[PDB]
């Protein structure tokens, strides 16, 4: 194989996003099940190590030795209070190792520990290998994105989990500055340019203010909900609909795990299908005890059952705003980033509080990291 | 009153109940197997070893089941298709036969 190009990898907490500049435009790279995005997910069986797609798919029938989540735990000492808060959510161990947190999982019939990094670097790999499968070429150099708030051990870590990957890590950048740079907002005109970047996904909620002055990103302030994503979303819409086949039948189908995970998933495709039609229909035959679940929702019944959860957005917003101080209408550029910016509530909350004023929702929100990291990767290759 | 329509609904159905085949044909051995070690003539120590030793198995079967009726629950069949919603209604319940064996299978295996 032949020498490729520089990429850039957004690492995120739920998924990471691979992209190369060429032909003057970036691409984002499809895996081998021709997802534009992969899990980050490694799983440890009796006889292999399963990596994104294969890893997550496997999740149900492997809970305790598939590993998700690594970025919550990369940089971060076990006592931790954030260490300590999520432990108690994953089905997974984590234990202490000289004051470090490790993954404690069963590989091969063994007992096997691995750092935070390890398990990012497993990820990374793939990545990788998405990128050498579709150019035809050997990918090293590579640019990886980290949020705004990561510390120096949080940042360090990440540039660990990218040396034992086997990638040659051009540069590290913040997720904020990655998103600004695939929208050119550094290229525009005039003196100082103040961003602020709605980033709803990845299971998180970041609000970061950044500052352009001479091409030069300063973040002004941090923001946000670290377990504020889709999944909240969705399970409003699922006790909506318990609540509803309680009304229409007299019977509970929490209790029953594979009548909640149908129920579910046919709500996180009614919610995708609620962002560009005003409508979404149900056909579930035999959900519960036989019976079959006709049913639909609205985009007006979808808004008001996260209401609450949609305007609370703006808080991170206005506490952003005033911690970079600056007034809204000092806000040159607003830019979407997540899957759940696609919400059209969250794009009129958000364009109502800046009094009108267009939002930069071109470039898939899912890839706009991967996308400004590309750039990055290009520029210095 | 056939539509031709319907025709693509039906060959989506008719795809999916060559995949319940294929995971069916899985389960028909596990069932060989599970019913061999427990009439057959293994020591009794052993046995347990064997029994649970059809865990991963069982799970991804299980599994690849889940996945087949999450396919089924992306149709939205009209009235008028009346043979679309007989034919979704009848896999979905012989899934759910299956997979009620598929717990019979967990329920025999790993047991303490
Ligand atoms: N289309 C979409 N609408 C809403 N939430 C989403 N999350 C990812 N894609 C989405």
């Amino acid at each position: 194989m032949s020498k490729g190009p520089a990429v850039g990898i957004d690492l995120g907490t739920t998924y990471s996003c691979v992209g190369v500049f060429q032909h003057g435009k970036v691409e984002i790279i499809a895996n081998d099940q021709g997802n534009r995005t992969t899990p980050s997910y490694v799983a440890f069986t009796d006889t292999e190590r399963l990596i994104g797609d294969a890893a997550k798919n496997q999740v149900a029938m492997n809970p305790t030795n598939t590993v998700f989540d690594a970025k919550r735990l990369i940089g971060r000492r076990f006592d931790d209070a954030v260490v300590q808060s999520d432990m108690k959510h994953w089905p997974f161990m984590v234990v202490n190792d000289a004051g470090r947190p490790k993954v404690q999982v069963e590989y091969k019939g063994e007992t096997k520990s691995f750092y935070p990094e390890e398990v990012s670097s497993m990820v990374l790999t793939k990545m990788k290998e998405i990128a050498e499968a579709y150019l035809g070429k050997t990918v090293t150099n590579a640019v990886v994105t980290v949020p705004a708030y990561f510390n120096d051990s949080q940042r360090q870590a990440t540039k660990d989990a990218g040396t034992i990957a086997g990638l040659n890590v051009l540069r590290i950048i913040n997720e904020p500055t990655a998103a600004a740079i695939a929208y050119g907002l550094d290229k525009k005109v005039g003196a100082e340019r103040n961003v602020l970047i709605f980033d709803l996904g990845g299971g998180t909620f970041d609000v970061s203010i950044l500052t352009i002055e001479d091409g030069i990103f300063e973040v002004k302030s941090t923001a946000g909900d670290t377990h504020l994503g889709g999944e909240d979303f969705d399970n409003r819409m699922v006790n909506h609909f318990i609540a509803e086949f309680k009304r229409k039948h007299k019977k509970d189908i929490s209790e029953n795990k594979r009548a909640v995970r149908r129920l579910r998933t046919a709500c996180e495709r009614a919610k995708r299908t609620l962002s560009s039609s005003t409508q979404a229909s149900i056909e579930i035959d035999s959900l519960y005890e036989g019976i079959d679940f006709y049913t639909s929702i609205t985009r007006a019944r979808f808004e008001e059952l996260n209401a609450d959860l949609f305007r609370g957005t703006l808080d991170p917003v206005e506490k952003a705003l005033r911690d970079a101080k600056l007034d809204k209408s000092q806000i040159h550029d607003i830019v979407l980033v997540g899957g759940s910016t696609r919400i059209p509530k969250i794009q009129k909350l958000l364009q109502d509080f800046f009094n009108g004023k267009e939002l930069n929702k071109s470039i898939n929100p899912d890839e706009a990291v991967a996308y400004g990291a590309a750039v990055q990767a290009a520029i210095l290759s | 009153s056939n539509s031709p329509q319907e025709e693509v609904e039906l060959k989506k159905l008719k795809h999916l109940e060559k995949s319940v085949e294929k995971i069916a044909d899985q389960l028909e051995e596990l069932n060989k197997e599970l019913t061999g070690i427990q009439q057959g003539f293994l020591p009794k120590d052993l046995q347990a070893e064997a029994l649970c030793k059809l865990d991963r198995r069982v799970k991804a079967t299980i599994e690849q089941f889940m996945k087949i009726l999450e396919e089924i629950d992306t149709l939205i069949l009209p009235e008028n298709f009346k043979d679309s919603r007989l034919k979704r209604k009848g896999l979905v319940k012989k899934v759910q036969a299956f997979l009620a064996e598929c717990d019979t299978v967990e329920q025999n295996i790993c047991q303490e």
